[PDB]
């Protein structure tokens, strides 16, 4: 068939964690 | 006309489990050859790198030549792996001459399973960075770096993995409609100041911006979910990767995992104290994330 | 005799005064916050404090032996503390705060001074720099070029990356050898009638539609060029006299457009062994 990206089951999603991020 | 690689690349490695500042003093023509030699590999490669799975994929290194070599013995040491970097291989702590020489050097001992993309710091004037200019004029001369944009000059701008990840350093660029526009850039190029390959260096994403919207570093522009959104249904993707943001964990996915952000440089500055990471993709386009915690 | 602290996360600089003859302190990448504790250090002739967090230059009066002294990546924003450090011979502040050329007024014997990477909008108050060889002023905002006249033994200038738009205040540097004004405003090549010793010129990156008045620079080998606007193969006349040139950037300019564009410049500089990235003779 296709192939599609998927996460193995310890990848966090960290996107509403409040992960700090900075322009350098 | 001939660089004994292996010697390179030696001398280069000699200095793994030092206490990160150790310096490799190559002789001035083998980084000049270092840089020529892979200039005509970046030029007989497309542009538009186009990468099949397996491959770990990096961020920034910032020149953080000590922290290289920690994502190598995790990751494995080329050609165990394949790797595409992102960019941003540059910066100050003296040591930013070995970090490109390293990976100048696996590029050409392995062409095609080692790649490297075009950060904004690899720019070919020192209109916003200085650290490496700096660098090569303390320890070599001024024309050293000019050698080196010529090199930076020919670097590619993006990759597409299996069809379905799309990597560049900065991110989307709003005069970016069909993939052919990024075909069609010609080499030797500098980063200009506007346009496509400039936001494709240089842009962020953004989640307060509803689509477009200015760039708080005074270049590009920031995009929003609804950017990423519309591009990866455009162009039938699944993914982007894209570094150029220091990230907390190393790093940081946004728009529901429609794109991550990798940084692969721990303790920038030493002020943010962040995390290094390093995103591995399997045969199957599966993604894992390794981290590299700050060694201080 | 020397100590190399490079990277050691210390956050203080504390008990130095164990150093009886210490000559070389490396304090690199440590997170310093402040200068202090240093005055028992009196035989130091190099302190070297790149990329801390220092925010103010204070506490080094007493290290009157200091010949090299570098703080660098840190948070300046002002130009001080110096006035007692006469045997400075090489002095780098890139990448700070800096707003200003001052406060060097007593440094005789300095040999470089670095400032690149700042926020300069004038050159002044280097007058007194009189055995400066080598100046760094790249990546400011330095709008014109003056006050220059003074620094009769410089042999590099670098002014890279600024908003220059005319070259001029370069009559008196007369040993005047590497001059590097890429990325700036230039539209026309002049005012280097007295700078016969320049082996190396960079304008490239700029608005220069026309080569002229280099024809006396009979020393050049190294002519960088590339990204303007020259369009006249005729202009390449101008670097005939050059007759050891063995570098020339001239890519993408309109001249480059020409299917015989290597051809013409082989033709015209006989004596090129390098255009652009690539190699012509051997
Ligand atoms: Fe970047």
């Amino acid at each position: 068939p296709e192939k599609k990206v998927e996460w193995t089951s310890d990848t966090v999603d960290n996107e509403h964690m409040g992960r700090r991020s900075s322009k350098c | 006309g001939s660089l004994n690689l292996d010697s390179i690349i030696g001398r280069l490695l000699e200095v793994q489990g030092s206490r990160p500042g150790k310096n490799v003093q190559l002789t001035e023509n083998e980084i000049r050859g270092l840089c020529l030699k892979s200039r005509e590999i970046f030029l007989s490669q497309p542009i538009l790198l186009e990468l099949e799975a397996p491959l770990k994929i990096c961020g920034d290194i910032h020149g953080q030549y000590y922290d290289l070599l920690r994502l190598f013995e995790y990751g494995g040491f080329p050609p165990e792996s394949n790797y595409l970097f992102l960019g941003d291989y540059v910066d100050r702590g003296k040591q930013s001459l070995e970090t490109i020489c390293l990976l100048l050097a696996y590029k050409i001992k392995y062409p095609e399973n080692f790649f490297l993309l075009r950060g904004n710091h690899e720019c070919a004037s020192i209109n916003r960075i200085y650290g490496f200019y700096d660098e090569c004029k303390r320890r070599y001369n001024i024309k050293l770096w000019k050698t080196f944009t010529d090199c930076f000059n020919c670097l590619p701008i993006a990759a597409i993995v299996d069809e379905k990840i799309f990597c560049c350093h900065g991110g989307l660029s709003p005069d970016l409609q069909s993939m052919e526009q990024i075909r069609r850039i010609m080499r030797p190029t500098d980063v200009p100041d506007q346009g496509l390959l400039c936001d494709l260096l240089w842009s962020d994403p953004d989640k307060d911006v509803q689509g477009w919207g200015e760039n708080d570093r005074g270049v590009s522009f920031t995009f929003g979910a609804e950017v990423v959104a519309k591009f990866l249904h455009k162009h039938d993707l699944d993914l982007i990767c894209r570094a150029h943001q220091v990230v907390e964990d190393g790093y940081e996915f946004f728009a529901k995992r429609q794109l991550v952000t990798l940084f692969s440089a721990p303790n920038y500055c030493g002020e943010f104290d962040n995390a290094g990471a390093m995103m591995s993709v399997d045969e199957t386009l599966m993604c894992s994330f390794q981290i590299l915690k700050p060694a201080d | 005799e020397d100590v190399d602290l490079n990277h050691y996360r210390i956050g203080k600089i504390e008990g130095f005064e164990v150093l009886k003859k210490v000559k070389t302190l490396c304090l690199r990448q440590n997170l310093i916050k402040c200068i202090e504790n240093l005055e028992e250090l009196q035989s130091l002739r190099e302190l070297d404090l790149y990329d801390n967090q220092i925010k103010k230059i204070e506490n080094l009066e007493a290290l009157t032996e200091l010949e090299i002294l570098d703080i660098s990546f840190n948070l300046l924003r002002n130009i001080e503390g110096v006035d007692k450090l006469t045997r400075l011979k090489k002095l780098f502040l890139v990448n700070n705060k800096i707003s200003k050329i001052e406060n060097l007024s007593n440094l005789h014997q300095l040999q470089m001074l670095e400032l690149g990477s700042n926020r300069i909008r004038a050159i002044e108050n280097i007058d007194t720099l009189t055995n400066l060889e080598s100046l760094f002023l790249g990546k400011n905002k330095i709008t014109k070029l003056q006050n220059l006249d003074a620094l009769t033994n410089l042999t590099v200038l670098s002014m890279q990356s600024n908003r220059l738009t005319k070259i001029e205040g370069l009559q008196n540097l007369v040993n005047l050898r590497e001059l590097y004004l890429s990325h700036n405003g230039i539209e026309v090549i002049e005012g280097l009638e007295n700078n016969n010793k320049l082996t190396m010129l960079d304008i490239a990156s700029n608005r220069i539609k026309k080569i002229e008045n280099i024809s006396h620079l009979t020393e050049l080998q190294e002519f960088w060029m590339n990204d303007n606007l020259l369009e006249s193969w005729s202009d390449l006349d101008e670097l005939k006299g050059a007759r050891s040139l063995e570098t020339v950037y001239l890519e993408r300019n309109p001249l480059q457009k020409d299917p015989q564009y290597r051809r013409k410049v082989m033709l015209a500089l006989p004596s090129v062994r390098q255009i652009d990235a690539t190699f012509v003779r051997f």
